[PDB]
């Protein structure tokens, strides 16, 4: 249920380094 | 070149 | 990985590395899929060709870990195999057609900053994300070049490709079960998966629900980072109906 969500990411609302990049190739 | 793991764990 | 970058601390706390008992070294990349569940490439466990056949015995699974060599007291956990499962149609004498081994621990792992499992795709997510120029992530603590080692985790978002790109990089007949990804020798960026990163995720954040998915296992390549290769991938959807088989027995 709480799968693929990251503590020290999704979970605080903090993004990653390069997150976005993957974000901007799906359109 | 790994550093020792505790033994418990061999 | 080539042409990647250290990763940050928590970034992939479903990164699992395959551990050599006797000699102490790195075998594979491998994923924490739950609390008593690891997923790898059936490559790391059975390759005739190399005379590899692991039993239980011979492997440990060290979860939550950043630096490669350092022993990470009070963040990573090592754990103790119960069994491996290999997928019974998977072909190494070949292309490594359903590259795919699930490993049950002996006891759950417990669940903290640096450890959390990753999600497995549904056929949607598969569907949704599986198009060629989206990117995955790929992590791992193999070769840095295919002709030294990280001292932590390395981090490579790279493209997915066209089947038929995939196709015509190779003679390795290509099939169904496999997807190839990385940059075309026109794109100007590089990277790669290495000797060492075989068995790891090839992750991407679905942008409907914000979860992490494994797409893919990493799997092979003609060498590594190499122009007019491509790294190719367990198609981790495809495969599914035989993890949930596993899981459901034993
Ligand atoms: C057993 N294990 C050996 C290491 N291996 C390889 O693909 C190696 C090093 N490169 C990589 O691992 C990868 C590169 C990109 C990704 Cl994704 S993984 N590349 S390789 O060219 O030296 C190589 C070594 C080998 F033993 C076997 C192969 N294969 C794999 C299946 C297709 C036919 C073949 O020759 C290949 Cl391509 C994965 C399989
Ligand atoms: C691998 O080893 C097991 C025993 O641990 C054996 O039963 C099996 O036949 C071996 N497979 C190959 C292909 O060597
Ligand atoms: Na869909
Ligand atoms: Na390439």
């Amino acid at each position: 249920a709480d799968c693929g969500l990251r503590p020290l990411f999704e979970k605080k609302s903090l993004e990653d380094k390069t997150e976005r990049e993957l974000l901007e190739s799906y359109i | 070149d790994f550093e020792e793991i505790p033994e418990e764990y061999l | 990985i080539v042409e990647g970058s250290d990763a940050e601390i928590g970034m992939s706390p479903w990164q699992v590395m395959l551990f050599r008992k006797s000699p102490q070294e790195l075998l594979c990349g491998a994923s924490l899929i739950s609390d008593r569940w690891v997923l790898t490439a059936a490559h790391c466990l059975l390759y005739p060709p190399w005379d590899k056949n692991f039993t239980e015995n011979d492997l440990l699974v060290r979860i939550g870990k950043h630096s490669r060599t350092r022993y990470e007291r009070n963040i990573e956990k090592i754990s103790m195999l119960e069994k491996i499962y290999i997928h019974p149609r998977y072909n190494w004498r070949e292309n490594l057609d359903r590259d795919i081994a699930l490993m049950k621990l002996k006891k759950p792992v417990a669940f903290s900053d640096y450890i959390h499992p990753v999600c497995l795709p549904d056929r949607e997510t598969a569907a949704s994300l599986l198009q060629a120029g989206y990117k995955g992530r790929v992590t791992g603590w193999g070769n840095l070049k295919e002709t030294g080692q990280p001292s932590v985790l390395q981090v490579v978002n790279l493209p997915i490709v066209e089947r038929p790109v995939c196709k015509d990089s190779t003679r390795i007949r290509i099939t169904d079960n496999m997807f190839c990804a990385g940059y075309k020798p026109d794109e100007g960026k590089r990277g790669d998966a290495c000797e060492g990163d075989s068995g790891g995720p090839f992750v991407m954040k679905s942008p409907f629900n914000n979860r992490w998915y494994q797409m893919g296992i990493v799997s092979w390549g003609e060498g590594c980072d190499r122009d007019g290769k491509y790294g190719f991938y367990t198609h981790v959807f495809r495969l599914k109906k035989w993890i949930q088989k596993v899981i459901d027995q034993f």
